RNA sequence: AUAAAUAAUAAAUGAAAAUGAAAGUAUUCCACCUGAAGAGUACGUUAGCAAUAAUGAAACUCAAAACAAUAGACGGUUACAG
RNA sequence: UUUUAUAUAUAUAUAAUAAGGAAAAGUAUUUAUAAGAA
């Protein structure tokens, strides 16, 4: 559960810190974009 | 007491009576309060900033600041009860002042409780006129007291020349112990030197002390004789 | 002491003060309005130049009660349109009632 | 800025000290910093403190705990005793090093009482000065105790006691007597323990 | 930077583009100083409202974002523009409760907001003299402290004294003031020119001559009251700091470059200010003298004249159409006028403060001469346009030619300009001048300028031209003619008791119920 | 819209002029921050902010469930000519009796004439009304045509 | 005045922070139960002293009392 | 440092005594009061083994009746001095 | 503040650096009305 909790926020943080990559990462799993970037992130993981 | 209305206003008071008629002549004092208003609020102002220490008040971390786990290991989630109360006492009670130097200070005399002996004026000369340059503990218009191995093991600190607080300390007390047994070398050679050279003193510290304990000593026999004779009955 | 007057003839607005047993409940009145006042807030009335007035004495009616009562009120349970929009940072237009018909 | 000459004020390089003033315990050394004040200021009882101090007091020197307290005094004393039994000892000249190459409370060596060294002599007009004599009182009839200068020692006789001590009994302390100060040691608690002969 | 040179500009769609892209690229939004910056825009676009608005934001947000001296002195020019000045000294007294440290800038701006509100009877809430005292108070305070100066509060500094100076009338002080500006400003210039000083005389004294400056001695001029005392003389302060002004004055007019100001302390006749007046003018509109604009002669004028003939009666047949050659003529005057006059000096203000001048000093003749000489009429401008193009295309003729050379002197009558001629009118009682000014509001009415404006604009002139000639018919007794311009015009004009206060009251004092009735059920219908 | 908590902040207002505080805090919701807005709009507070139960907000801080229950909203209170700006603060529709006027009797009600036996609006006061979830002056109602609940007097 | 007071928790933000509430829940519980766990171990190492047989209830009696051992006497 | 108890207060309130984080500033709910005496009495009703408890008037009489504090007198009221 | 530098393990400690200055004249109907005394 820590690991997972762990993981998740710094992804988070690391794609939220580039926007760039983040959008990248919305077009490879095709304020909006920052819960779009949650869903993402969590359902990968 | 009440916030006193008419200490304040006494140029409106006298404006009214002037106007009125009721007062023919203006005081001398009206033009130059007319001039100069006095300052009619009385308010309780808030404080938001520890001066001596720079620790902000009136600031709650965030639930969202913490991403991470506390040192338990808990994740904040929800506001604590401490975090629910309003603290506006906080920001109008008058800061308290704590300085690093109050318990280095304490330390000091702690490490040498004799230095307390050695006489300490308060009296204050002039405080802006300090000009010292604190590479070395001698001051040209201060004496050589704790105050200046502080004084010392701050600008170490400050300059990094050391990194922790107990090393600079100790540097500047062995600083300390040099001087001053540099000094008292120069009192009991200066001792000696005058009376190599034929200097007479009239009395010395023992001989003083002997003759004080010597008077309280014979008021202390009549007391104590008599007092015996007052039990023996 | 000076009191405020609103033009010179009466109170600037409604005024419920109390004064040791005593309520005060006075209210402004229109031009030609005479005073409608305990005899003792008339008199006072009289001598400080208030013209139109109305208003009622609540549970004690002590006359010495009363006047000072009704001085202590015109004091300091009124202030002027001037101090209010001076204190308010506003224009008197802006504090001034508007008219309804 | 206020705080940081505050904070360099000479009232608050006076350390916190909150012990009682008037101490009935044993006392080893200084437990209150002693206060000066110049003679001008006396005049006019200005001593550097918060307040005036009364004009009764007609000593120089004062240990005090408060500025100011809810009774409107200053906690004060008007004693300055302590550094003359200091200055006294550097009169009897008996040498006592941690002076020489996470905070300890530890009395560090002598704290502040001597700072001489122990390999130097007294050169005088007759010549060097072998032993150092001091005068004092013998305390009580009992090792038998001295007050010498500011401090109590233990004195170490030299065959039997003169004969004025067993007339005298009780009054013993009322005269002088002429010691040589045969060592000077400090213990861990501060005490400083000094061996004398009555010669 | 980017919203300093938008608000520069006073470009909307810029200010509204890199605040849009900040946000949605680049994740910024405003802080104190961007907001602060934005609050400048609002304020140079007019726009108050929306300003006080990003002012309580900056205090809602956060800490950060509260407004500091800066801000507050904004909001205190924000003020000034409004002429409020309970808002002015409320903010004050929150710079002071919040703790934030005035500046130079602080006191001279509460100085100047003083001084424009202290105008009129009506701004000023009845307080005019004691907001000037209050506005020379804050200068004095500000003597007193050194605070934070700028280079440009200097300047700023004085012209919030003329300012006290102007709207109090004091024709002394507003005289030594400008003095002492124009003469240290030329002779820095002067002292630090890389250029000769004879050849660069031109612009050498066009930057000397500030508008403003010219426009508050004007008003100080137009303002003349023999009975009235300065507000200024009663303070010991006050009386030395006149003292020292008018000493220096006068020390450095006995004491190169001159000014036409008459060799005495004061003016003490409506005669002599009326010469001042004149004189200044033309010396502005003469960039010192450097242009001989005013100075004319038969024989220049017979040279003019023909120059232009030949210019102009070339030009007729270039053209595409009449619109085309008028446009040109356009051009051409435009040009002309800066050319001949100083483009700053000379404009719609301080016309309006000269010709102002004469008006409350109840001088028509002086008043219609500066009218004619300083102001052309533009509907007898394009009848002249079509007049010459008839005669070119296909005494009379000189007369045209002289006009359209004379335009260099001469700016349109605009709206507020015929509004000023109408006050002239009720002031002097004259009802040729009401006729003659309400025919040429008509013929102005059919030219492009007006039709230019918008239809609300177009509206509240005609408005306030309607309640002025009602004034008009009220002071001459005419209450019938008042009474019917309030009917015929009552669905396309709001008429308010304000307007119709003064005739209220004159149909009170003759008790004609019947038309007081009226009136009120027009004003008060709602 | 709890007219509880307003006649709480009211009551907190009014000490906290009776002490004389420069700044004080109250619940951050809707109904009181419109209320403060329209009180700061009158000129009767010196500053509005945003901040936590500890004080104003140093950085802008996002409102969410997370922080709401810490939220609040700091009022600065003037105090001009050795007397407070806002001295009295007062409800007219409490919980217990409620009163919702049509505009003609608000207009009756600012013209001198008592309604439901509320005082006539005072020449120097504000009186608050709330129509459609918007708090608004008294004149403002009147003048939108709405009908509205008559919540608070501040002289 | 006439926009929402607070922006709305994501579902996703939900699920991660009941996700830490979980968290805390669960590690709460296990310390609890490891601390119980160190109780069983430390009553183990000295449960052989505490008699539940006869024949340790006799050699305990023995020792204490026929066995003349040290007792706890106030001096 | 955070809380609560206690004591003295500021403001505020009060007829004052005084209250003092409530007798203050406000909100909500409940119970109770409308001059003294007649009177918590009579009669009726309910419950109890009973004593009684609850509910509870009216006529008649009067300009009275009471609270706080003030200054006196008085006390088989205290202490201090002479 | 912001940004960057050096150093250390995306982050941390020190040092430097701060973009918010605008000037101009003129533009009533007010409402309903509560008095106590012995
Ligand atoms: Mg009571
Ligand atoms: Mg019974």
């Amino acid at each position: 559960q820590r690991s997972l909790i762990d993981r998740i926020q710094t992804r988070l943080s690391e794609l939220l810190s580039n926007d760039l990559k983040c959008d990248q990462f919305l077009k490879d799993h095709g304020n909006i974009k920052k819960n779009l970037l949650r869903k993402h992130v969590m359902m990968d993981m | 007491m009440k916030i006193q209305t008419n200490a304040v206003n006494v140029l409106q008071r006298t404006s009214a009576y002037l106007k009125s008629g009721l007062l023919k002549e203006t005081p001398a004092w009206y033009n130059v309060v007319a001039s100069i208003p006095p300052s009619t609020k009385f308010t309780r102002e808030p404080r938001f900033k520890n001066p001596s220490n720079g620790h902000i008040i009136g600031k709650l971390v965030d639930v969202t600041e913490q991403p991470h786990a506390n040192n338990k290991g808990l994740y904040k989630t929800r506001p604590n009860s401490s975090d629910k109360r309003v603290g506006v006492k906080r920001l109008y009670r008058p800061p308290k002042l704590t300085y690093v130097e109050d318990r280095l200070r304490s330390l000091f005399y702690k490490q040498h409780p004799w230095e307390l002996s050695r006489p300490k004026i308060l009296v204050e000369n002039e405080i802006g006129d300090e000009n010292y340059d604190w590479s070395h503990m001698l001051q040209i218009g201060r004496p050589l007291d704790g105050e200046s191995v502080i004084q010392r093991t701050m600008y170490l600190i400050k300059t990094k020349q050391y990194g922790d607080m107990v090393e600079a300390y100790d540097h500047a007390r062995y600083e300390f112990y040099a001087l001053r047994m540099q000094e008292e070398t120069e009192q009991q050679v200066a001792l000696e030197e005058a009376e190599m050279f034929g200097s007479l003193f009239g009395v010395s510290a023992i001989e003083h002390g002997i003759q004080k304990e010597q008077e309280v000593l014979d008021v202390w026999e009549k007391k104590v004789v008599e007092e015996t004779e007052l039990m023996a009955a | 002491k000076e009191i405020p007057r609103y033009e010179n003839r009466t109170i600037y607005g409604d005024i419920d003060f109390r004064y040791h047993g005593v309520k005060l409940h006075l209210r402004s009145a229109k031009p030609g309005f005479g005073l409608r006042v305990n005899h003792v807030i008339f008199e006072i009335c009289e001598c400080a130049g208030i013209k139109d007035l109305s208003g009622k004495v609540y549970k004690s009616r002590n006359d010495m009660n009363i006047a000072k009562g009704t001085i202590e009120a015109f004091t300091k349970a009124q202030k002027t349109l001037d101090e209010v929009a001076l204190g308010r940072g506003k224009k008197l237009v802006d504090v001034r009632k508007v008219y309804y018909s | 800025t206020l705080a940081e000459l505050l904070g360099r004020s000479r009232i608050a390089q006076v350390a916190n000290n909150h012990k009682p003033l008037t101490y009935t315990g044993k006392k080893f050394h200084p437990t209150h910093q002693i206060i000066e004040t110049k003679p001008s200021t006396l005049y006019r009882q200005e001593w550097g403190l918060k307040s005036a101090i009364p004009s009764k007091i007609k000593s120089r020197y004062l240990v005090y705990n408060d500025l100011d307290t809810l009774e409107r005094i200053t906690t004060f004393e008007p004693r300055g005793g302590t550094q003359w039994n200091r200055l006294r000892f550097q009169e009897m000249g008996v040498p006592i090093n941690p002076f020489f190459k996470k905070f300890n409370t530890e009395i560090i060596g002598t704290g502040g009482l001597s700072y001489s060294l122990p390999g130097k002599l007294k050169n005088s007009p007759n010549g060097v000065i072998q032993r150092t004599v001091v005068p004092g009182r013998i305390l009580n009839v009992v090792k038998w105790l001295a007050a010498i200068g500011g401090f109590v020692a233990d004195v170490v006789f030299f065959q039997s006691p003169p004969s004025s001590f067993n007339s005298m009994g009780d009054f013993i302390r009322m005269k002088t007597f002429l010691f040589e100060i045969l060592e000077a040691s400090m213990e861990k608690n501060g005490s400083v323990s000094m061996h004398a002969r009555l010669l | 930077n980017c919203l300093k040179y938008s608000t520069k500009c006073s470009s909307f769609h810029d200010m509204d583009y890199f605040i849009t892209k900040f946000r949605d690229d680049y994740g910024i939004t405003p802080n104190k100083q961007n907001l602060t910056t934005v609050i400048q825009f609002y304020s140079r676009k007019e726009m108050t409202k929306q300003a006080w608005n990003t002012f309580d934001t900056m205090k809602f947000l956060s800490t950060k974002h509260f407004p500091d001296i800066c801000t507050y002195n904004t909001m205190l020019r924000i003020c000034e523009k409004e002429r409020n000045f309970p808002k002015a000294l409320d903010l004050f007294q929150e710079i002071q409760d919040h703790n934030i440290k005035p500046t130079t800038n602080t006191y001279i701006m509460m100085a100047r907001v003083l001084a424009s509100s202290s105008s009129n009877a009506v701004v000023s809430e009845g307080k005019s003299d004691s907001l000037r005292l209050l506005g020379w108070k804050y200068l004095h305070e500000l003597e007193d402290k050194n605070l934070y100066r700028h280079k440009k509060d200097d300047l700023n500094l004085f012209l919030a004294m003329m300012a006290l100076a102007a709207f109090d009338g004091d024709i002394e002080l507003s005289r030594a003031l400008y003095y002492l500006f124009i003469a240290k400003k030329y002779k820095t210039l002067c002292a630090n020119w890389k250029g000769n000083i004879l050849v660069d005389q031109d612009t050498i004294w066009k930057s000397t001559l500030m508008p403003e400056m010219l426009n508050y001695l004007m008003l100080a001029y137009a303002r003349f009251d023999p009975r009235n005392l300065p507000v200024l003389s009663g303070y010991e302060k006050g009386i030395e700091l006149r003292r020292k002004f008018l000493r220096e004055f006068d020390s450095s007019m006995r004491l190169k470059f001159k000014l036409p100001f008459l060799p005495i302390s004061d003016l003490n006749s409506e005669a002599q200010v009326l010469a001042e007046s004149n004189a200044i003018w033309s010396f502005n509109m003469e960039n010192g003298g450097t242009r001989n604009t005013l100075t004319s002669s038969n024989e220049a004028a017979l040279e003019d004249i023909k120059k232009y003939r030949q210019l102009l009666d070339s030009f007729a047949q270039e053209a595409e159409d009449f619109n085309e050659f008028k446009f040109k003529v356009m051009y051409e005057v435009t040009k002309m006028q800066r050319e001949s006059i100083n483009v700053n000096v000379f404009n719609k203000i301080s016309l309006h403060t000269y010709l102002s001048i004469p008006i409350n000093l109840k001088q028509q003749k002086e008043f219609l001469r500066r009218l004619t000489f300083f102001t052309f009429q533009q509907h007898e401008f394009e009848a002249v346009i079509k007049r010459l193009y008839e005669g070119y295309r296909n005494n009379l003729i000189m007369h045209d030619i002289w006009y359209i050379t004379c335009l260099r002197h001469k700016i349109m009558m605009d709206t507020t300009l015929y509004e000023l001629v109408m006050k002239a009118a009720i002031e002097f009682q004259n009802e040729d001048l009401a006729k003659k000014v309400w025919n040429d509001r008509g013929k102005f009415r059919t030219t492009v300028p007006f039709l230019k404006m918008d239809q609300r604009i177009r509206i509240a002139k005609d408005q306030k031209f309607a309640h002025l000639m009602v004034e008009f018919f009220t002071k001459q007794g005419k209450y019938s003619d008042a009474i019917a311009i309030i009917l015929s015009s009552k669905n396309r004009f709001n008429w308010t008791y304000s307007m119709v206060r003064n005739l209220h009251k004159a149909l009170e004092e003759i008790e004609d119920r019947n038309s007081v009735e009226i009136l009120l059920d027009v004003v008060n219908k709602k | 819209m709890s007219l509880v908590k307003l006649a709480n902040t009211c009551a907190h207002l009014q000490n906290c002029s009776k002490v004389r505080v420069a700044l004080t805090s109250i619940p951050y919701t809707k109904l009181q921050l419109q209320f403060a807005y329209n009180l700061y709009q009158q000129g009767f507070l010196s500053s509005l902010q945003k901040g936590s139960t500890m004080g104003p907000d140093k950085d802008f801080v996002e409102v969410t469930p997370d922080n709401i229950s810490t939220r609040r909203l700091w009022v600065g209170l003037k105090y001009r000519d050795n007397k407070p700006v806002l001295s009295s603060c007062k409800l007219i529709s409490k919980p217990n009796s409620r009163i919702h006027l049509p505009m003609e009797d608000m207009k009756k009600l600012c013209s001198g004439v008592t309604i439901r036996n509320i005082k006539p609006l005072q020449p120097g006061e504000l009186i608050l009304v709330r129509a459609h979830n918007n708090i608004m002056d008294i004149n403002e109602a009147i003048s939108k045509k709405l009908d509205g609940e008559v919540l608070c007097r501040v002289k | 005045m006439s926009q929402p007071l607070l922006r709305n928790r994501s579902p996703e933000e939900s699920e991660l922070l009941k996700l830490k509430r979980n968290y805390n829940r669960s590690l709460l519980n296990f310390q609890a139960h490891k601390k119980k766990l160190n109780e069983l171990l430390n009553l183990y190492h000295v449960a052989n002293e505490f008699i539940v047989t006869e024949s340790q209830l006799l050699k305990k009696i023995d020792k204490v009392f026929n066995d003349e051992t040290e007792e706890f006497t106030d001096a």
